[PDB]
C-alpha cells in the first residue's frame, strides 16, 4: 500500500463508510487516460477538446502521454496501484497537447452542460495543472461565478510546480483556474475551486512541509492555496502497464480529488459549498504551514470522510421514522 | 392488485432527479421525477392512506428518497389515472408510485416486468 | 386542503440553514429558517404531514441544496411562540433546478 | 417458529447486489437477490415471517448500502401467488448476519 | 448555548425507554417516552439529538431540572429532562426562543 | 468494546437483533420481549450506529432472559438491557 494511506488516514473503518451504491464519477480534466490495468474497468465516457480528434493520449512527450493515465490511477485504480476511491469511475476530457483554442475551458463547459444526470457524475473536477499566459481571465472567472453560483460541482486544481512564492508571481505565470481570486463576499463563498499544494513524505502526526525543489517543488502562498496534499515519492501508473515515481501538485491534486469523490458517495447531493467546507475544516491546520497554505491546511482523509458520511448518516442511511 | 400485474406501467435505467412532499385531505403524499436521459420523463406520486397503494407509502418514501439521494439508475413502477382532483393532476399527475427496483443495466433491472 | 391552494404562499431557492425542535401543549413540533415555517404533529389542519416534513427538512437542512419552502401564515396563534419564531405552518417542500424553477405546483 | 430452525436455509458471504420494493394484496414487501445466488423476499403483516418487516428492511437496505458480505436466512415455499414467485420468489427472508469469512458468519 | 453533544446513553427504567446526553462547562439532559408533560417530544428529540451527536456541530440544549425523580438514576445520570434544541450561529446566538 | 457482528432475526412473532463486541459478549434485545422489550427501537437504532462508527462502546446487559434452548446455543440467554459512548477503555458515560 502507499505511504500517504497511513499520513491521511485511509484506514479500513474510514472507507467502510462510504456508500457502495452511488455512481461516481471523476472528471480527468487532463493529457487523456489509457484504461489499463487497474484502471480496466474504471471507464465511465472518454472526450477530446483537441485538433487530433482522440480522446487517447500521445507521445509528443513522456510526460503527457503519462500524465492523465497517473493521475486517474491515484484516483481509482482497482489493482496495482492503490487508487484513493477505487470504487469510482472516471471520465477523461483531454484538452492537451494540441488542444482546441481555449480547450480547458471548452471541457469545463462541457461538464457544465450537466448530459449526465446522476448527481455523483463528474460533481468533482480534476485539473492536475492547467493553463499559464491567462491574459483576459474574463472567460475562466465567468464560468468559474457561474459554477459557485449553482453550487453543484467542485474543481479541484494544482497550483503548479517550480516552487514560486504565487503573491510574488507576475498574472501571466500563474495556472488557471487555481489563480482564480474571487474579489466580493458573495463570490470568496461561492468559490468552486480547491487549490491544492504539495506536501514532502511524512508519518500521520509528524508536522508536514511542503515539498521543494526547482522543478517539481510546491508553489505557495496565504490566499492562493486552500489547502495542502501529499506530492512527493508517488507511485502512478503508466499507459504500458508500468509504474512511475513523481512529486507535484498534480499527484497532491489527485490525492485530494480522491478523498471528495469517497465523501460525494456518502451524499453526491450536498451542495459544493457542504463538501468543501467539510474538506477545509476537517483538515489539520499546522502553524509552521500558514505562510505557504491558507491557515496552514494539510489533508485529513480520516476526518473529511468520517466527519461527512456521520453527518449523511441519519438523513440517507436511517431516514426511517 | 400488484406491483407487477399488466396494467401497471415501468420505466427502466431512470435517475430520481426531483422530489416534492405535501398534504392534500389530511393526507401526506411525495411525487418524484425520474429522466433516462433528454428523453424522457416519468412522474409519480405515493399517498399515505390512500388506497389501493396507501399501504406502500412509508417504503416507497424511505425507498424514492434513497435512490433520489445516490442518483443510481432505477426502476420506477406507476399506476396511470390514480389521482383524480383536477388542479393536483394538472400540478403533478394522475400516475400513483407502486414499486421500484435497482437496475443493472438501463433495461435490466430486478423484479417483476409488467 | 392542499399544498398547491392559492392561500398558501412559497419561497424558491432557499436554503435550509437553522433548525429547531421542542413541545407546546403536548404536541412535538420542529422550526426552520428569510423565511420561517413550524410544522406541529397532530395539529389540524397541515398537522398529519409533521413526520414527512420533519424528515424532509432535515434531509435538505443536510445537503444545503436550495428547496421551495411552502407555508400557510397565521396558522401559530399563540403570541410567546408566533414573537420568538413565527405563526407560518411548514405546508410542503420541493426541489429546485433554478432559484425560481422548482418541482411541484405554483 | 424461529430464523435458526433447522427448516430454514441459509448463503453465507453475500453481498446484497439487488433490490425491489412493492405491495401485493395490501401488503408492502421488499425483495433482494444476493450473489451462485439467492433471492428473499419480506412482507408486512404476513404471517409467520411478518413482524420482523421493519427491521429485516432496515438491516437489509442498510447492507446493500455497505456491500460488506452477509448471511441471507430464508424459507422456501412461503409466498404462493405464481406470477410474483414466477418473476420474484417464493423464499421468505428471516434473518441477517454479519460475516467475518465467506462461510463463518455471526449466528445461527 | 454553543454546546457540542459528545455523549450518548440509551436504556429502559419503568418500562419506559430513556437517552441521555451531555454537552460541553458540562449540562447533561434526559429524554423518557411517554413520561413527564415532556414525553410527547421522545422520538423528535432522540433523532434531533442523534443527528446533532453525529454532526458534533454547536447546538443549544434546552432542558428542565428536577423531572426525574428515582435517586439512582439521578446519581449516575441527571435530574434535567431535555426539552428542545437548536442549531447555532455563534457560541451564544442560536435559532429559537 | 467495539461492536463487530450484527445479527437480526425473528422468534415467536418477536423480531430481534444480537450483536457481539469484542473477551467476546453478545446481547440480543427483542420487540415487546418484557421486562426490556420497549427499549428496542433505541437499541436497535443505538447499536447499529455504533456498529458503523466502530467507536469503544460500553454494553449493558441481564443474563439468563432468552430460555429457548436452540436459540441459547446458537446465540446467548443475555438480553442488550443499555449502550453508553466511552471517553477511555475503561470510563464510559452513565451508571
Amino acid at each position: 500500500k502507499p505511504w500517504y494511506f497511513d499520513a491521511i488516514g485511509l484506514t479500513e473503518t474510514t472507507m467502510s463508510l462510504t456508500d457502495k451504491n452511488t455512481p461516481v464519477v471523476v472528471s480527468v480534466v487532463d493529457s487523456g487516460v489509457a484504461f489499463i490495468g487497474g484502471l480496466s474497468d474504471s471507464e465511465f465516457a472518454k472526450f477530446s477538446f483537441t485538433q487530433d480528434g482522440s480522446p487517447f493520449p500521445v507521445k509528443k512527450s513522456e510526460a503527457l502521454y503519462i500524465h492523465g493515465t497517473a493521475m486517474a490511477s491515484l484516483i481509482a485504480s482497482r489493482y496495482g496501484i492503490y487508487g484513493v476511491y477505487p470504487h469510482a469511475l472516471i471520465s477523461s476530457r483531454r484538452v492537451i497537447p494540441d488542444g482546441v483554442q481555449d480547450s480547458w475551458i471548452r471541457a469545463i463547459e462541457s461538464i457544465m452542460s450537466n448530459v449526465f444526470l446522476a448527481p455523483g457524475e463528474e460533481k468533482i473536477i480534476n485539473i492536475s495543472g492547467g493553463q499559464k499566459g491567462v491574459a483576459s481571465a474574463s472567460v475562466w472567472t465567468e464560468l468559474l461565478s457561474r459554477m459557485g453560483r449553482n453550487n453543484d460541482r467542485l474543481i479541484v486544481a494544482a497550483v503548479g510546480n517550480d516552487g514560486a512564492d504565487i503573491r510574488k508571481l507576475s498574472a501571466q505565470q500563474r495556472i488557471w483556474p487555481a489563480a482564480y481570486h474571487p474579489v466580493s463576499s458573495v463570490n470568496k463563498k461561492q468559490d468552486p475551486v480547491i487549490r491544492v499544494a504539495a506536501l514532502a513524505q511524512y508519518r500521520k502526526g509528524e508536522t508536514p512541509v511542503l515539498h521543494g525543489g526547482g522543478i517539481t517543488g510546491s508553489r505557495f502562498g496565504n490566499n492562493w492555496v486552500d489547502i495542502a496534499a501529499p506530492g512527493q515519492n508517488i507511485t502512478f501508473l503508466r499507459p504500458d502497464a508500468k509504474t512511475g515515481t513523481g512529486s507535484g501538485t498534480s499527484e497532491a491534486t489527485a490525492i485530494v480529488s480522491g478523498v471528495l469523490a469517497a465523501m460525494t458517495s456518502c451524499n453526491p447531493r450536498a451542495t459544493a459549498t457542504e463538501l468543501k467546507r467539510t474538506l477545509l475544516e476537517s483538515a489539520d491546520k499546522y502553524p509552521s504551514l500558514v505562510d505557504k497554505v491558507t491557515e496552514g491546511r494539510v489533508l485529513n482523509a480520516e476526518k473529511a470522510i468520517s466527519m461527512f458520511c456521520k453527518k449523511n448518516y441519519i438523513p440517507v442511511r436511517q431516514g426511517r421514522m | 392488485e400488484w406491483t407487477g400485474d399488466a396494467r401497471d406501467g415501468m420505466f427502466s435505467g431512470v435517475v430520481i432527479t426531483q422530489f416534492h412532499t405535501g398534504q392534500i385531505d389530511n393526507k401526506p403524499y411525495f411525487c418524484i421525477e425520474g429522466k433516462q436521459s433528454a428523453g424522457s420523463s416519468i412522474s409519480a406520486c405515493s399517498m399515505k392512506n390512500s388506497s389501493v397503494w396507501g399501504a406502500s407509502f412509508s417504503t416507497l418514501y424511505n425507498q424514492a428518497l434513497y435512490f433520489y439521494t445516490t442518483g443510481q439508475p432505477v426502476r420506477i413502477y406507476y399506476e396511470p389515472g390514480v389521482w383524480t382532483y383536477p388542479p393536483f393532476v394538472k400540478a403533478l399527475t394522475s400516475n400513483a408510485l407502486v414499486g421500484l427496483s435497482t437496475c443493472t443495466t438501463s433495461t435490466e433491472c430486478f423484479g417483476p416486468d409488467r
